[PDB]
């Protein structure tokens, strides 16, 4: 027994383990993007997604 | 009528569209790609498997001479040996001091269990793609299955629907493939007629039960050096077994786009890449005249709350004033957002809700209810749960992630130095002339 990390793709990932059927897991964004009417460090959000 | 549309190639993602004709209300049109089917044409090259070294008992010519003779059996090897002295449980088999000679030969044949353990080589080319479509219009559903080639239509209710061709060709299969026991492997098997011991394709037969075999596996006989009778043969390890040991991972765990590959047709299925252009023809009877179509007056949006979620989580409400009880279609003509239901009931002054999925935080677009459009906008926040397996990106991002506030800041940032330089030059020339007056 252990713990394993997996960099899920931005568009999807397959997961096979044991003899049972696999599962597909995809991802989206979760950084704090939109401001709240006051000055904000929005860039950090766009740095988390599409850093380049 | 005929309408063209481009649909992403992906299962379980309905695509909504309309068709506009004067005097006819819009006809909601849903297209769903039930399952893809990429089937390439293949040619059987040969079959191989673990072999078995037949060793018929040596010929013995006693107290005289003998000569070797070749045969047509696979990997046939023959060799004579003089000065041999066969001995057996009964004692000396025959008698002359070194004048006798024994001939030993060996050959190779497929093992009986091969009948289930065989591995077949194949050459594949000219991948072709078959699409199953389900089309819904006017609460009437039709099913169809068509080649992606855009010259052959699908047959369903004597209706013709052309599809394709693919925008970008994709085929996980390589030129040379090898299939064994229901598993596909990507491998460059040696060409037929060319063997190499200790590697795949050491034994090759045109068919599993072919009397003619061709194979070389480096069988070399050894001179008997024991009292009794015994033919010692030295041979290289079977190639098929060594390929089995280090065959690597199969093609299931390597094919991109998650293609589910099945063997008996040797085809990939249910996997997504590229786009498909499709033209749909609709019988005229399907359309309904606008005279009987409900008419909406004074339509207005309201975004109760929106979430920039991968799944379908955004909400919307519409308030309308109409005059006739009936049903009309609904749609969102901006690609960034996709609605959920296409047709809805209408009342004199009722209001109705809708669920929609977006892909940009600034959810601002034109939604067409029944016969009339309506612009409306709102802001959506990113979701807390940032991993899900459900359908995602019903529309791809189109650099629309920029918010309205970001655009406002960018506009307020850029300065009009061009006007400053122009004014500076104008005042410069004016002052230059004034001084030139002196
Ligand atoms: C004993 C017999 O049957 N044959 C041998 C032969 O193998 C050997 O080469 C020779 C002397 O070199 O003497 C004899
Ligand atoms: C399909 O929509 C039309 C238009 O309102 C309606 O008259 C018809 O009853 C509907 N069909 C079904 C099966 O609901």
């Amino acid at each position: 027994t252990t713990s394993r990390n997996f960099s899920v793709g931005r568009e999807g990932l397959e997961y096979v383990w044991g003899n049972h059927e696999p599962v597909r897991v995809w991802a989206q964004e979760s950084a704090p993007g939109d401001p709240h009417g006051w000055p904000h460090e929005i860039i950090i959000h766009y740095y988390h997604r599409h850093p380049v | 009528f005929e309408h063209a549309t481009t649909v992403p190639n992906v299962p379980g993602i309905p695509y909504k569209a309309l068709v506009e004709r004067a005097g006819y209300a819009p006809l909601n049109l849903e297209i769903t790609v039930v399952s893809s089917e990429l089937t390439p044409s293949t040619n059987k090259e040969y079959v191989t498997c673990k072999f078995h070294t037949v060793v018929p008992s040596p010929q013995v010519k006693c107290c005289g001479s003998l000569e070797c003779k070749a045969s047509s059996k696979a990997d046939y090897t023959c060799r004579v040996f003089g000065g041999v002295y066969p001995f057996m449980w009964g004692g000396a088999q025959c008698f002359c001091d070194s004048e006798n000679t024994q001939l030993s030969e060996a050959y190779v044949e497929f093992a009986p269990d091969c009948t289930i353990d065989h591995a077949v080589a194949l050459k594949v080319h000219t991948a072709a793609l078959k699409v199953g479509l389900r089309i819904v219009y006017g609460n009437t559903t039709a099913r169809l299955d068509t080649f992606v080639n855009g010259v052959t239509p699908g047959s369903s209710r004597d209706l013709k629907v052309i599809a394709g061709p693919i925008s970008a060709a994709f085929s996980p299969f390589d030129h040379k493939v090898v299939i064994r026991k229901g598993l596909v492997y990507n491998y460059d098997f040696p060409e037929y007629g060319a063997m190499n011991p200790g590697a795949f394709g050491d034994i090759q037969a045109s068919s599993l039960d072919a009397t003619d075999i061709v194979a070389r596996t480096d069988i070399r006989l050894l001179k008997p050096s024991v009292k009794n009778i015994h033919v010692p043969y030295t041979q290289a390890v079977s190639g098929y077994e060594m390929w089995k040991n280090n065959s690597g991972r199969p093609l299931q765990e390597t094919a991109p786009f998650g293609c589910k590959i099945e063997v008996e047709p040797l085809r990939a299925t249910n996997c997504a890449y590229g786009h498909i252009p499709i033209s749909i023809d609709i019988p005229d009877a399907a359309f309904v005249r606008s005279s009987e179509s409900p008419t909406i007056l004074e339509v207005s949006c309201t975004v109760a709350d929106c979430i920039y979620s991968a799944d379908f989580g955004g909400s919307l409400t519409l308030q309308y004033k109409a005059n006739r009880e009936g049903h009309c279609p609904v749609h969102s003509h901006s690609t960034t957002a996709v609605l959920k239901e296409a047709t809805t009931h209408v009342t004199a002054t009722g209001s109705i809700t809708l669920h929609f999925s977006t892909s940009s935080p600034q959810a601002n677009f034109i939604v067409s209810l029944c016969g009339k459009k309506t612009t409306c906008n709102a802001e959506c926040k990113p979701p807390a749960d940032h991993i899900i397996g459900e359908p995602h990106k019903v529309d791809q991002e189109f650099q629309a992630a920029v918010s309205k506030t970001s655009w406002n800041w960018l506009l307020a940032l850029f300065g009009g130095a061009s006007s400053l330089i122009v004014v500076g030059l104008i005042v410069l020339v004016c002052s230059s002339m004034l001084i030139n007056t002196r």
